């Protein structure tokens, strides 16, 4: 729920460049995607725990 | 309470272009405040 509005606004601001905004731009990008790979992967490996309980 | 705990990160990360005139973050902040009036109607 949160990404995809933060890469729908990257889309909408950078249709052409921004030079004001660019170097923001890459920081919200790089914290939504290092906290997206995380998140994912504490989630598989919850499952597979669990899977392997019974 | 992830209702609501989406709309208060996607409003955190738009605060980090740092422009508090960008249309985008006022209207994240406008929703936010109907969200948080709803919760306290319900409770």
């Amino acid at each position: 729920g949160v990404a995809t509005q933060l890469l729908a606004a990257y889309i909408l601001l950078f249709d052409e460049y921004n030079e004001k905004k660019a170097s923001a731009q890459k920081d919200i990008l790089i914290k939504v995607l290092d906290d997206g790979i995380t998140k994912l992967n504490e989630a598989q490996k919850s499952l597979l725990v669990s899977s392997q309980s019974f | 309470i992830g209702e609501i705990k989406t709309e208060t990160e996607t409003t955190r990360f738009y605060v980090d272009y740092d422009d508090l005139m960008l249309s985008l973050l006022k209207e994240a902040a406008k929703k936010m405040i109907n969200t948080c009036n709803e919760y306290q109607k319900r409770h």
